[PDB]
DNA sequence: TAACAGCTCTAACAGGAATA
RNA sequence: AUUCCUGUUAGAGCUGUUAAC
DNA sequence: TAACAGCTCTAACAGGAATA
RNA sequence: AUUCCUGUUAGAGCUGUUAAC
């Protein structure tokens, strides 16, 4: 596919949302032919660097957030990958990334226990005009009864000013995690669950 | 300690030996950035192969 | 004197016959 | 040395044979091995220092084993299955407390998890029936103290380190059988199991190994070396005149995986003039099973315990017919004894040869090999000339059921004889398909009165049915009613099996009428099948199935005639 | 998901092993969403009959053994659920199979 | 690995039966089974029994 | 009890060792490639100091 | 080890639908 | 392969019984 | 609710490549 | 954004201790 021309034009306008939507519409020619290809290789030229990163917007983040609900992986490639010196480093990186994005598993934890689920919660800052916004999301890296292993993240959710999940929200995200683990292992309880939070646990949160 | 040490080795996006944090922490951070940028993702859970 | 851990080891190893005074 | 020659070598001289069972044999007894003990110890200790639920995670899981071993390696402990590890973990867990160590080793190897298998029982039988006199086995738990005691029924004198001089006296006074544990029972404090204790040998026991070396030859099984004290005792043991009189074969489950110390030890003995041989005979259990198999004149009393499968269990009796009753298709043949003719051949004959002679000559008689013939002598004279016939005499089969059960040739012969008898005087044609005999209504005589009842059996809604004819959509296939008749040996009885079938005139073109065979048999339900079976009973026997004992003889006009008697009523049994 | 068109070429070539491998390889789009579904209904068109069953091979067993270590239950459907006149048969055999493979008992 | 007849050898039956009751014990917190039914399409040899 | 073996399901459901809120896992012994940290211990368990009283906040 | 006897099984096909 | 097991066509596997080698 | 102290983390940039 | 997380520049959130409203 070819990037539609107006993207270049909006590159002058410095509108990140418009550029991301135009890129999605450029890839829209690949929506019907999802079976033909496994991984898409979106390339963002250095000339688009003005919209690469600016306050309140992340170009790669927005592109992947737009493409994920459509269920087609992308491995965004910028000039950096074709800007370094050691070729083997980048080649290992891209090769492993593409193989894992296709559906394969390059490697797995040896002798990993299938009855333990390792939860991990993190957060991010959105600089609101009036206050701040804390976005908290969880991730799981458990190993199902099969041979492959799973790795899934999800939002913890309406508004949060502090990164500490309350009783209701934490209880809800952990119940969703428990259902996720149950769905893979036929319904068996996780004997022990590990939770890695970047900040301390509150009394209510425990 | 062993769980975290082993977890810092299964980041496929990383092409080096290990990381500073378990893959749970780094992927939760990445998805936190993704959700913060785009509020209309909160409904569904996503695999690591999408955002890695 | 003995460390609590070795006391635990003795107790678990032969717990079928040991008293409890409180 | 190949295993078979070793078996002959042992079988040739098993009277004078010490055994040296190591900890490998107890591996099957269900007792935890050395590696299992090590893993139990790591798991027991790992859970206590790091407070983890003991029963939550098992020990034979691959993930938990790797995690525990990684923890052990974290504290600088030995890496993996390396020397000075088993003793190391024992001395680590029990911090030099030999009483607690003994109690744990007793509990792990206690006499409740042990289930004797064929190997230990066979060795105990060899001990009792007095072929092997000395059994030194570097084990601990009494798998044999138990097993020989159970099969022989007599108590066994076990020797250990608590006394340790009993073996030499018992050897000197020939108080066989002796079972001297080089490392002693766990009930006793001397256990000799840690590496520091494994460098020395008890003087009196060591003395015994050398005196016993001269008297017998050694067979050592389930032993993989790795012990310095036992190896040096054997080397000292090897260093004497006629140390092993019959030779010592160090048996291993696999020659390739054998440690170099053994092979080094075996090569070392040979240089000292003894005939020591290293053989591979598979596992200890299979070795002892074969050895017991080659044993001659084993007493029945002990063999009833050596091989409990050899005796026949589940002889659960059946109740009476007292108090709906299924009516099977089995007609009981109450004939118990029959007479047959035997011909003696000047040259050996093959059953195949007799079968082809039957095919060529086509005589009016029956013959089988075991040569038993049923019929007239002149027919046999047609088959066999006077030159090849030595004599012709008689044979009596006192127990027909046991005879047919024992030899399948007798089964086939009696089945053919009863089939010929049943179809001797009747118009129903006799055919064969595969090895099953079929009595089929003939095409021409289908209008007989004796078939009319059968015509009633197949009739629809009580009208007149059809017995023989042509298929609805076949070019030349012809069909008829028939019954497959067979001989079944059940327990101590013989029965005739009748099954209604649709015979097809071309043998190889039966499948083309399959749908028809299906279509004709779609609605042959319980009532219809009952009617057909009754009609076939009437046709084959001439009497209805009530209180009848019709007797039929084959070749009544022949000197050798078989006279069977089959009850006309099929098997039945009222419900309880 | 949609099976690769190379499956048709392999079926025309009459290669059961490669056909089973291609059917399994078609599952990657669903494997990126293995958490999403419980039971996968794999359909086989009649044009693949040449590789359904022949000597030294069986496609159903090969597929089951290939997807068993991947933990995803699979309910194979042949043209048999299409035809199948007592067509409330299908609803009970298929429904009870679906419930057993998604959950159990 | 390969088998020429459907009758398991004494070692194979002992191993299979061991795996079976170990599975039962794992599913029964270590409790021993009291009744065991081994259904086979062919007759048990002496080794199997 | 956390290391007693072969306990029935009902009993474990009944007790479950409640829950451990104030986690306190023992530090091993001093032990013996030991690493050198940058921390200097302070053994002054108490110090003396002065207080001034103010008539206004 | 080569035939022969029986008892029983699976391996490929084909195949129609619950007393009419 | 939603199922079921009814047959057909074959071969093996065990037991045996002889002849051996 | 307004300061103050500490602990800790993320937000934006910039930035070189593994004992020399 | 193949990657890694070392720095810089800032701000926020948690705790506390005061002053109150
Ligand atoms: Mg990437």
């Amino acid at each position: 596919c070819l990037a539609l021309d107006e993207c270049h034009g909006v590159a002058a306008n410095g509108n990140g949302l418009a550029l991301a939507d135009k890129i999605v519409q450029s890839m829209s020619g690949l929506f019907r032919q999802k079976h033909a290809f496994d991984v898409l290789l979106v390339y963002l030229p250095a000339s688009w660097k003005k919209c690469f990163e600016y306050d309140g917007f992340d170009l790669h983040d927005r592109i992947k957030a737009k493409v994920a609900p459509l269920n087609l992986p992308i491995q965004i490639i910028n000039d950096t990958a074709l800007t370094r010196q050691c070729r083997a480093n980048v080649m290992w990186g891209v090769s492993v990334a593409l193989y894992a994005k296709a559906g394969g598993i390059p490697w797995k934890l040896a002798d990993w226990d299938k009855d333990e689920a390792y939860i991990g919660l993190s957060y991010a800052i959105k600089k609101n005009a009036e206050g701040q916004e804390y976005t908290t999301c969880c991730s799981q890296v458990f190993d199902p009864d099969g041979t492959g292993f799973e790795f899934v993240a999800y939002d913890t959710r309406d508004r949060k000013g502090n990164p500490y999940l309350s009783y209701q929200e934490m209880q809800s995200v952990l119940s969703k995690s428990l259902h996720l683990y149950q769905s893979s292992h036929n319904g068996r309880m996780p004997r022990k669950i590990f939770i890695h939070k970047t900040t301390h646990f509150t009394e209510d949160e425990i | 300690c062993s769980s975290i040490l082993a977890l810092t080795k299964v980041d496929w996006n990383n092409n080096t030996l290990y990381k500073k944090l378990p893959v749970t922490l780094v992927y939760s951070q990445v998805f936190a950035d993704v959700v913060k940028q785009t509020p209309e993702i909160v409904n569904e859970i996503y695999d690591y192969r999408f955002f890695m | 004197v003995l460390t609590d851990n070795e006391f635990y080891q003795h107790y678990l190893q032969n717990s079928q016959h040991m008293m409890w005074f409180l | 040395l190949t295993d078979n020659e070793f078996y002959q070598h042992y079988l040739q001289n098993s009277q004078h044979m010490m055994w040296f069972l190591g900890a490998g044999t107890s591996r099957s007894a269900g007792l935890p091995t050395a590696s299992d003990i090590i893993w139990d110890l790591k798991h027991r200790y790992y859970c206590l220092h790091e407070n983890q639920d003991y029963q939550k995670h098992d020990i034979n899981n691959h993930a938990i084993k790797s995690k525990i071993q990684s923890y052990m390696d974290s504290k600088g402990f030995p890496l993996q299955w390396s020397p000075e590890e088993y003793s190391f973990y024992f001395e680590l867990v029990f911090r030099d407390d030999y009483e607690a160590q003994r109690k744990y080793l007793l509990e792990a190897l206690a006499s409740r998890k042990v289930s004797l298998n064929i190997g230990h029982r066979v060795l105990a039988a060899l001990l009792e029936m007095n072929q092997t006199k000395v059994v030194f086995t570097t084990n601990f738990d009494d798998v044999i103290e138990t097993a020989f005691s159970d099969i022989s029924g007599k108590h066994l004198s076990v020797y250990h380190l608590e006394g340790s001089y009993a073996a030499l006296s018992a050897l000197n006074t020939e108080a066989f059988p002796i079972y001297a544990k080089i490392h002693g029972d766990f009930r006793y404090q001397k256990i000799k199991n840690l590496t520091p204790d494994l460098q020395t040998n008890d003087r009196e026991i060591h003395k015994c190994f050398l005196a016993a070396a001269i008297r017998f030859g050694l067979v050592v099984s389930g032993y993989s070396g790795r012990d310095e004290n036992v190896m040096t005792m054997l080397r000292a043991a090897i260093d004497q005149n006629n140390a092993f009189p019959h030779g010592l074969y160090w048996t291993v489950p696999s020659i390739s995986k054998s440690e170099p110390a053994v092979q080094d030890l075996i090569t070392y003995a040979q240089g000292k003039g003894v005939r020591a041989y290293l053989v591979e005979t598979g596992t200890f259990d299979e070795m002892l099973s074969k050895i017991w198999r080659q044993v001659k004149d084993k007493p029945a009393a002990i063999d009833a315990k050596v091989r409990t499968a050899r005796v026949c269990p589940v002889s659960i009796p059946l109740p009476g017919p007292g108090k709906p009753a299924l009516r099977t298709n089995a007609l009981p043949v109450v004939t118990q004894s029959i007479r047959c003719g035997v011909v003696t051949l000047a040259s050996p004959i093959t059953f195949s040869e007799l079968k082809e002679r039957i095919s060529q000559k086509s005589p009016k008689a029956l013959l089988t090999y075991t040569v038993l013939f049923l019929g007239g002598e002149p027919e046999i004279r047609k088959i066999f000339s006077n030159d090849e016939i030595n004599s012709i005499g008689q044979y009596y089969i006192d127990e027909i059921a046991q005879s047919v059960a024992a030899s399948t040739f007798l089964k086939s012969f009696v089945e053919e004889a009863i089939l010929t008898a049943l179809l001797r005087e009747k118009p129903i044609l006799h055919r064969v398909r595969h090895r099953t005999h079929y009595a089929v209504i003939p095409n021409a005589s289908a209008k007989d009165d004796r078939f009319l009842d059968l015509r009633k059996a197949v009739g629809f809604k009580g009208d007149l049915g059809y017995i023989t004819g042509n298929v609805t959509n076949a070019k030349e296939l012809s069909w008829a009613e028939a019954v497959s008749i067979r001989l079944e040996e059940r327990g101590g009885k013989l029965w005739i099996m009748l099954k209604p079938e649709i015979w097809i005139k071309p043998l190889d073109r039966r499948e083309e009428a399959t749908d028809f065979i299906r279509s004709r048999r779609r609605y042959r339900f319980n009532q219809c099948s009952y009617q057909i079976l009754d009609a076939w009973i009437k046709i084959l026997f001439g009497s209805i199935g009530g209180g009848g004992t019709v007797n039929i003889s084959c070749f009544p006009d022949a000197e050798f005639k078989a006279e069977f008697e089959i009850g006309t009523r099929t098997a039945f049994s009222l419900g309880v």
